[PDB]
């Protein structure tokens, strides 16, 4: 009589503990999950996350004049989308990234992105590689006497490491943001009910004696 | 070896016309054939578009049998449109 | 399910109109160039709002709960036939 | 560069690094490719899991805590006992299940160890010899470098 | 760029991106910094999971 | 590890040559059009024998 | 197509794909069958379990 | 892990995936409408495949 009771209960608790183990495995798989956005292309493939650039400047113009597929599609979306995905200032765009709960992505040059990523509240990050490869430069009127001296100077600074040291000075050094598994918090609760059970055990041990 | 634009266009019209001259009375039927051959001979920036598209359309819509000369003479000055699309 | 029949739409022009053949050739060009496809994707799918799950189910365990209660029922049965 | 200065060639197309010395004599177009001096070594065999890969899916904190919990349960039993064995069973059940699942998430890392993570480390050790080409912009860079690390490396 | 072309300034030093459109009107020195168009989002937080 | 220094390659032309500016604007156009990128990807990665 | 243009045949009935290049030389009836360019591979073996 | 690996893997979905991998070679007929389609194609994916 009691044998089939013990048996049925054992089977029940067996399937339940197995199922719990498996579902927990699924959740830890959820934390193990990678690549929400791994590339520029993914933004082109999904309409859920809005994205945009500055109201003007080289980035917007890059997208406008671009004849290559992905960036073209992105430009179409951006120009057509309402409300406007374009921002007046960089700080406005970043603020929009912070306020949007990750529903808005901001397209900006690697420099500004790295710099803001190194600045508190440190809630923002750069994902994937760069869309294009370009550089800044010192600009001089055509046919000015300053052109060649300035150029040779920039070269000198480059080889001397002055530029590098300068970026490290302004970007990282002053940066406030700083440089696997087995969550302890989750187990803490079962530890708490363990200590509680031992407490009740002491209680019974006392009321008996 | 650049193909320019204008040289390609004038070539296009010229080859189309010269081709259609070979088919008398059937001129309205062979417009697309001669345009195909002309696009082959003069080359095209976009294979689908052809050497001059607007000229082709103009010819197709205008040209009637035996009406070749006047039709072409009217159609050869027309805008070719976008050669890349 | 599938489609009952397979047919298509088309641009219609009066018989013997000068526009007919130009329109036709235009449609073919747009088709091969992928203009039709991209257009359809534009209007239908792209702005489409309707678009795996780590979450709990109370339901999967229900069957085993039923076989448990059944087992306890048989237990009551044996307990009765004994006494 | 020589053929360019002395007019033996009208143009130069090649992986030619832009340097101040060359920019003084010749004209460089805007750079068509970006690069930098970098370090190449032989890829190591996978470091193997080691025994620590077993202590990876369960944090050291959980091990210390489960030991203290174990001895606490032991000293509780030392002084009714049914609920102790039951609570302890539930505890060890949740823990072994969680470990199994987390281990499943963890799998193998199969990541190889890197001997040298940066250029400076080469400067700090004599065990691994290192070098550059007999000539070119890299060697010249090391030669003229006024920076401490690169200076040491060149020496 | 405007101030440079119309001669209200002798030189321009700023994070000015090198573009063909700008290289046609003015002269650019060799690049003193490298960059590229990149994507920025809000970093997710795993903190305070709870019991 | 990372790179020791950051520099680039370039097309070289004699000082005062007529070809210089056309070459430069050509490199810029190729840069924005992605021809350079596609080219590197062609020769370096696309045929890549490792993985 | 050749036989049609040069009059060696009065009609052509076959799985002839409709193309603009062919529509320029010949006349195509409304499509009697629908198709598209598709990909064919070898189906993976279901099971080879062993013990 | 085994059971996961079995179902999780998808060999091919669309032509784009064919464009993205060099492991599985792919081709068409020596002639006909498909080859010509790929040849005249200005669309990115098909262009890449044709190349
Ligand atoms: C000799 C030095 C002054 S330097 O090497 O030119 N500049 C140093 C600085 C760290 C730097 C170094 C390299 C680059 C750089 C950036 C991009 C490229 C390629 C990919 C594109 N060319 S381009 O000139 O930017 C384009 C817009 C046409 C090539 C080189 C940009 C800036
Ligand atoms: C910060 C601004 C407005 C500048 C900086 N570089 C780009 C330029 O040279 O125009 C602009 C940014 C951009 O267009 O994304
Ligand atoms: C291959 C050689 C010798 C060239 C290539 N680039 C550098 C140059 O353009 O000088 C040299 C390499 C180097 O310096 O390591
Ligand atoms: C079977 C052959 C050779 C024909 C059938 N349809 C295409 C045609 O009408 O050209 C050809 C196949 C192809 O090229 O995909």
């Amino acid at each position: 009589s009691a044998r089939i009771v013990a048996g049925v209960w054992w089977f029940f608790t067996l399937i339940i503990i197995s199922s719990y183990t498996a579902n927990l495995a699924a959740f830890l798989g959820v934390e193990r999950m990678v690549s929400p956005i791994e590339s520029a292309e993914d933004l082109s493939k999904q309409t859920e996350i809005a994205y945009g650039t500055l109201d003007s400047g080289s980035t917007k113009e890059f997208f406008r004049r671009s004849k290559i597929a992905v960036f073209d599609k992105m430009w179409t979306y951006m120009r057509s989308a309402e409300p406007s995905v374009f921002v007046r200032t960089t700080a406005e765009g970043v603020a929009r990234v912070r306020k949007s709960k990750g529903k808005y992505a901001y397209l900006l040059e690697s420099t500004m992105n790295e710099y803001i990523e190194q600045r508190k509240p440190c809630d923002t990050m750069k994902v994937g590689g760069n869309l294009d490869s370009k550089g800044y430069g010192i600009a001089t009127p055509k046919g000015s006497s300053l052109g060649t001296p300035v150029n040779l100077a920039v070269l000198k600074l480059s080889e001397q490491g002055v530029l590098d040291k300068l970026k490290n000075k302004w970007w990282y050094d002053k940066g406030e943001c700083g440089a696997s598994a087995l969550s302890l918090s989750n187990v803490a609760g079962v530890f708490y009910i363990l200590v509680g059970g031992l407490g009740l055990a002491m209680l019974v041990a006392l009321i008996e004696f | 070896g650049p193909a320019d634009c204008c040289r390609m266009k004038e070539c296009c019209t010229d080859r189309v016309n010269e081709c259609l001259q070979r088919y008398s009375g059937r001129e309205d039927k062979f417009v697309s054939f001669c345009y195909q051959e002309a696009t082959v001979t003069c080359g095209s920036f976009n294979e689908i578009v052809g050497c001059c598209y607007g000229y082709q359309m103009c010819m197709i819509r205008v040209v009637k049998p035996n009406s070749l000369s006047g039709a072409h003479e009217a159609c050869k000055t027309v805008s070719c449109g976008n050669p890349c699309a | 399910g599938g489609n009952l029949d397979s047919k298509g739409y088309g641009i219609a022009t009066p018989k013997g109109s000068s526009l007919g053949t130009p329109v036709n050739l235009a449609v073919l060009k747009l088709s091969e160039q992928g203009v039709l496809d991209k257009l359809k994707n534009k209007w239908w799918y792209d702005k489409g709002e309707c678009g795996k799950t780590s979450a709990l189910s109370l339901s999967n365990v229900a069957g085993v709960f039923y076989i448990l209660v059944g087992g306890l029922g048989l237990a009551m049965l044996v307990a009765l036939i004994e006494f | 560069v020589g053929e360019l200065v002395y007019g033996k060639a009208d143009i130069a197309i090649a992986p030619l690094t832009i340097t101040l010395v060359r920019e003084e004599v010749i004209d460089f177009s805007k750079p068509f490719m970006s690069l930098g001096i970098s370090i190449m070594i032989k890829k190591p065999q996978k470091s193997k899991p080691g025994v620590f890969s077993f202590l990876d899916p369960l944090a050291y904190e959980i091990w210390m805590a489960i030991v203290f919990a174990y001895i606490l349960v032991s000293v509780v039993l030392f002084l009714s006992a049914r609920i102790v064995a039951g609570v302890w069973w539930f505890f060890t059940l949740i823990i072994i299940s969680s470990y199994t699942a987390n281990l499943a998430a963890f799998l193998g890392v199969e990541r190889m160890v890197s001997p040298i993570e940066s250029a400076e480390d080469l400067s700090k050790q004599t065990e691994i010899a290192y070098g550059t080409l007999d000539s070119g912009s890299t060697k010249e860079f090391f030669r003229r470098s006024k920076i401490a690390v690169f200076d040491k490396m060149w020496t």
